[PDB]
């Protein structure tokens, strides 16, 4: 009841309303392998009572024949059908869980996103996600069919032979019942046992992606030992669980043994006179014998099959794991309002009071009590993790804040986020080239844009001066993660998509941090004209630049913790000038 | 099918845990084909026999049948899952020792990331698979034929050989007749999944960019047309497998339909059959259960054939560095030269850079100062050996460098690096890998003399790291790859880039942690920061691979070089 196991098992029930139409389809069209399997024994057990008993010979049974052949090729049409039906059951609910997954994470933003690397989502929308497929495809139906077909299986016998269908039925209750002593607890034993299979699975990447100081250590000799004692460590710990998990194959596999064995010995002493008991007072004929014989097999089949479809179950429960948590996990989600920027004019950005806060609660950047005038330029300075990244966020409406953040006086909560980010121009390390051709990636601000613009933009970003260069010129394919351009050029192009459109604030977060010693002289030298044509705010550790910055925010544990022009700071002895001296050091 | 033979060769250890599984897997089948064949024929033998012949008919014989076959089923159905389970197990435990022990020699330069480990790990996860998805189906059903054709022809052989044909010509043609089917829509499969994620990458790295920019919807309509063409070709590769499902229906029951006609006429000599009729028919049901795995385990050897040659094609690569065998004795003291060896690439230069040719006496404290953004260095890696240097020779004690035994060489050289690797076990064992038997107090007092207190306050030294938990910041980070060549205690001891990414409170309490610590030991440390380089004996200043002027902090600011530049500010 309140194990993780059946509490996994609910959720991923809850997901499949999304394709009941289709669970139903397949559920009638089991009810519907039922009858034709019956069929088929019938007219099976009528043809070999005929030619075993009564000596008909083969010629004069063609009726039987012909009705055995259609009820055969109607079953291999049947599990045709069901196949196909179970498919779209599992499509149609991956397919709704993919847009969940994807509206959740589109909407919780880029804060929320940059806290996992970009393969770790991918394995959640595309390994886990299908990882559940077979799970509503093949184990769903086999479990519905599992409790309509032998029922109704003993619903056809029973008329024939009551104590026939007492065998089948009697060990009905028995397997359940088997449930509740092992199997329940054997089952969440499982799934801890797939957990620490996929664990020791991250113990081996842990050694791989480690190997560079296993060598330089001499170590890798000795880690052969650890990858073999944590297999077998793995190996006995599983082991003991699958000693009991397999009870469940055996004793199905006795019962149905037991099953069979019964009807052909009930039977078979009935037809000897031994027995006379079971038969509606009429008589066993070979036609009610055989009709009982070839269904017991039929009985059990539904059952053993749901046992080939464990690792269906098993791995979308473990797909389930990490889905239900990751739809569960509260997000911090900035609040957008409905308010809109009349003006095109560069903004004043006035905080006072503001906290910004990560998308899980945590503050990244303390009380904040900055003014920025329109049209200025100012530049946030200070150590690693002094929350100097987090402020452009929330100005971007990444983040939310707890405080005032005012654009020209309005609340950024209650600005429209769809028309606040058409006066945001934004300039990153780490530039991301989503489109497909170089052209596309630059025109992504607005396509609109008129070729004499674009000229424009692709001139000042000094990106034609590298355009020689590449194949195609401007329409060239960037490749996947910008893989032709090297990060110097790619970021030019970032450079050129902030500067085709002219905006009201121009955000920069360390624009030329990792270029090499060309792109950067390149890079700074479009912002350094750019950031004079409207209110811009950049982020940076090049303290030997700053001296045509009008403000100099130093921001240290997350509070601004001095100001000023750079002549005034490099020369105060403040935590600037100590900043300014470490920056100098390096060469 | 040629590049599964090297995994196949790993089956050589457990051969008696794997071949048993399959003898379970057969003993299973054939026990419950011969449970239901003597029951067929029990009821008709019984039947034709009648009441008259209850004194005549003998069932003791078919009652020890019944009672073995179904004790040798449920026992052979429990035990071929322990047993192939366990196999199973032990060859993915094999397999994950063979794949680290090929990697390891050629590791650095071999390997070139993060995707390909994932790939590799998951590729030797579908090599394991080929016992029990693959290997254990496909043998266990031709054993179940064979038996059977040939235990059903002391009957009559045309029967035997036409159930036994058609079963046969069934496991041999359906699989790679289905294989070839869906060969089109497992390759159109493969590029739509990776064009998927390819777009959700881009999609979801791009967050920040695509929604200042107002693109992040028009970008995700394009994401989920390429999921829709995705799962289309899913649905039909479902359609290629619901006709195979569909098919083994109709060949099992083309066997149902001609052992009832066949028989009928006559088994063996005689015309009347009877009893006979039904051991055909019944055997013809019940064998088919041996063929059902087998058409999906063909499909599942094209994923394990792929992940055998991608994992050979990883493998088998040459390694670029050899050790002799020979027993050297490690000195206690390191005296490294150089001669005509390059400190960094080419960089495109094209200017054929001549040799460094630096000279390291031992005990002395050297830097190497080098400009930022330049060609990366290079001359850890060939002190290390993780290439032989193509150019010059590198003598370490007056000796080559090549003529060290990894032992001894990995003994008498202890680096930082700057990438350093927090494995995720414990703490202990993050430090114990420098040094493999050290007290666990003598452990302990490292972490105090390095500055890392914080990581004793509560869980200590059995604190989980890495992925499981307690991240390292990398400052702190820093001071445990100290630490750890501080335990290993070697002779010489390469630092690269040690201040790197550091605040000026951090940066200088780690340059003070080396001159205290590291007092005894030759340091050539690697840096473009001119921090804390007053304590050196030597400094080396070199600009575009070439030493532009070497010598101590003091003499070297009274030439007033390239050095005195760098202090000016420039
Ligand atoms: C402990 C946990 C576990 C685990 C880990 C595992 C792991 C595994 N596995 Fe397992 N299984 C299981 C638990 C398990 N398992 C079970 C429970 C079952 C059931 C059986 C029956 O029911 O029949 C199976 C069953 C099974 C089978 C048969 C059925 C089908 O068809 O599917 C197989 C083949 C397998 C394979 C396998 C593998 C390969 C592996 C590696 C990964 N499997």
């Amino acid at each position: 009841n309140k194990s993780r196991q059946k509490e996994l098992t609910r959720w991923l029930k809850q997901q499949s309303v999304i394709s009941q139409r289709w669970l139903n389809i397949s559920r009638l069209l089991g009810f519907v392998s039922g009858i034709l399997i019956i069929a088929q024994a019938w007219f099976m057990a009528r043809i070999l009572q005929h030619m075993i008993m009564e000596n008909i010979p083969r010629e004069a049974l063609l009726l039987p024949f012909t009705l055995l052949v259609l009820t055969f090729v109607l079953r291999a049409w049947v599990v045709w059908l069901r196949e196909r039906v179970g498919y779209h059951a599992g499509q149609h609910i991956r397919f709704a869980i993919r847009r969940q997954v994807l509206d959740r994470l589109q909407q919780a933003g880029p804060a929320w996103i940059q806290g996992k690397p970009a393969g770790s989502w991918a394995t959640l929308v595309l390994e886990q996600i299908d990882d559940m497929h077979d799970y509503y495809a093949r184990y769903l139906p086999q479990m519905a069919l599992a409790v309509s077909v032998p029922l109704l299986i003993v619903v056809a016998i029973f008329p024939s032979n009551w104590a026939a269908a007492l065998i089948l039925l009697g060990t009905a209750p028995l397997i359940p019942l088997f449930m509740a002593l092992v199997g329940m607890g054997a089952a969440d034993a499982n799934r801890r046992n797939f957990l620490a299979l996929a664990r020791l699975s991250g113990h081996f990447l842990d050694r791989l992606r480690g190997m560079e100081t296993l060598r330089i250590f001499g170590r890798g000799e000795a880690e052969i030992e650890s990858i073999r004692s944590a297999s077998e460590d793995f190996r006995q710990r599983t082991m003991e669980v699958l000693r009991l998990a397999f009870l469940s194959s055996g004793i199905l596999e006795f019962f149905t043994s037991l099953s069979i064995a019964l009807v052909a010995v009930y039977f078979g002493f009935s037809y000897l006179g031994e027995l006379d008991f079971g038969h509606y007072d009429t008589g066993v004929t070979l036609a009610a014998g055989f009709l009982a014989l070839i269904l017991a097999p039929e009985f059990f089949q539904p059952l053993r099959d749901l046992g080939t479809f464990y690792h269906a179950k098993a791995q979308a429960v473990g797909a389930a794991d990490s889905l239900k948590t990751f739809m569960e996990t509260p997000l911090a989600h900035p609040q957008r309002g409905e308010a809109e920027l009349a003006s095109t004019d560069p903004v004043t950005i006035e905080a006072e009071e503001l906290f910004i806060t990560s998308p899980e609660g945590k503050t990244l950047a303390g009380p904040l009590n900055f003014t920025l005038p329109a049209g200025q330029r100012a530049v946030l300075v200070g150590r690693s993790g002094s929350g100097k990244s987090s402020l452009l966020n929330a100005l971007s409406g990444f983040l939310s804040y707890q405080g005032s953040l005012r654009i020209n006086g309005i609340e950024l909560r209650d600005l429209s986020p769809e028309s606040w980010r058409k006066h945001l121009s934004w300039v990153g390390q780490n530039p991301q080239l989503p489109a497909a051709t170089l052209r596309d990636n630059v025109l992504l601000a607005r396509p609109d844009a008129s070729e004499q613009e674009l000229q424009a933009a692709l001139d000042n970003a000094w990106v034609s001066e590298f355009l020689p260069l590449l194949p195609q010129g401007v329409d060239t394919p960037v490749g996947d993660q910008a893989a032709r351009l090297s990060v110097g050029q790619a970021q030019r192009v970032a450079v050129a998509r902030a500067l085709l459109n002219p905006c009201s604030l121009l955000l920069l977060d360390e624009p030329a941090a990792s270029l090499d010693a060309h792109s950067e002289q390149r890079v700074m030298e479009a912002l350094n004209a750019a950031s004079l044509r409207q209110t811009t705010l950049m982020v940076t550790h090049q303290l030997e630049d700053l001296a045509d910055w009008d403000v100099i925010w130093v921001m240290q544990d997350g509070r601004i913790i001095e100001q000023g022009r750079y002549a005034e700071l490099s020369v105060a002895g403040g935590p600037f000038a100590t900043l300014l001296a470490h920056r100098q050091e390096e060469i | 099918m040629r590049a599964l033979l090297p995994y196949l060769a790993l089956y050589k250890r457990h051969k008696w845990m794997l071949s048993l599984g399959i003898v379970l897997a057969i003993v299973t089948l054939l026990a419950s084909i011969g449970l239901l064949t003597l029951s067929g024929w029990f009821l008709s033998a019984s039947a034709v026999a009648g009441v008259a012949g209850l004194y005549s008919f003998n069932y003791m014989l078919p009652a020890a049948g019944v009672r073995g076959a179904a004790i040798t089923r449920t026992a052979g159905r429990y035990f071929e899952r322990l047993v192939s389970h366990d196999a199973t197990f032990r060859v993915l435990q094999h397999l994950r020792i063979y794949t680290f022990s090929k990697l390891l020699p050629l590791s650095p330069a071999g390997l070139a990331q993060g995707e390909l480990l994932n790939r590799v790990v998951a590729d030797v996860d579908t090599l394991d698979h080929l016992y029990l998805r693959v290997i254990s189906p496909l043998v266990g059903a031709f054993v179940v034929i064979m038996v059977v054709t040939i235990g059903l022809s002391f009957l009559d052989f045309t029967l035997a050989f036409t159930l036994g044909g058609i079963m046969l010509l069934t496991l041999f043609l359906m699989p790679p007749l289905f294989y070839r089917a869906g060969k089109s829509t497992g390759q159109n499969l493969t590029h739509l999944r990776g064009q998927y994620r390819q777009q959700l990458t881009a999609w979801l790295q791009g967050q920040a960019e695509l929604t200042i920019f107002g693109a992040s919807d028009r970008y995700r309509t394009q994401l989920e047309n390429t999921e829709i063409q995705w799962l289309e070709a899913q649905r039909r590769q479902s359609e290629l497998t619901a006709l195979s499902q569909a098919i083994m229906l109709l060949i099992g029951a083309l066997a149902v339909i001609l052992m009832l006609w066949m028989a009928s006429g006559g088994v063996g000599g005689n015309a009347q059959p009877g009893a006979l009729i039904a051991l055909f028919v019944f055997c013809a049901l019940a064998a088919f259960e041996a063929l059902a795995p087998v058409t999906g385990a063909f499909q599942h050897l094209g994923q394990v054939i792929a992940s055998a040659v991608r994992i050979s094609d990883l493998t088998d690569q040459k390694p670029e560095v050899t050790f002799p065998d020979t027993q050297t004795r490690v000195a206690d003291r390191v005296s490294l030269t150089l001669r005509d060896v390059q400190f960094t690439y080419p960089e495109q230069s094209q200017q054929a850079l001549k040799g460094i040719s630096l000279q390291v006496n031992a005990g002395e404290h050297i830097a190497i100062l080098g400009r930022t953004g330049c060609g990366k260095s290079t001359l850890l890696q060939q002190l290390t050996r993780a290439w032989d240097p193509q150019q010059g020779e590198i003598l370490l004690n007056d000796s080559p460098i090549a003529s060290l035994n990894e032992a001894a060489l990995r003994q008498t050289i202890s680096v930082v690096p700057q990438r350093v690797h927090l494995f995720s076990a414990t703490l202990r064992d993050n430090l114990l890998l420098a040094s493999p038997g050290s007290s666990d107090e003598a452990l302990s007092e490292i972490l105090r003399r390095v500055g890392l207190e914080k990581l004793l306050e509560d869980a200590g030294l059995n604190s989980w790291l890495g992925e499981g938990g307690r991240q390292l910041s990398g400052g702190e980070l820093r001071r445990l790859a100290i630490a750890r060549a501080l335990l290993h205690d070697a002779p010489l001891v390469l630092l690269d880039e040690p201040t790197e990414g550091l605040d000026a409170t951090t940066e200088s309490q780690i340059l003070e942690l080396l001159a205290e610590m590291m007092r005894e030991k030759t340091v050539l440390m690697v840096t473009h920061r001119l921090r804390g380089l007053s304590r050196f004996q030597q400094i080396i200043v070199m600009d575009n691979g070439q030493i532009i002027e070497q010598g101590t902090h003091a003499e070297l600011l009274a030439r007033q070089g390239r050095y005195y530049q760098f202090k000016q500010g420039l």
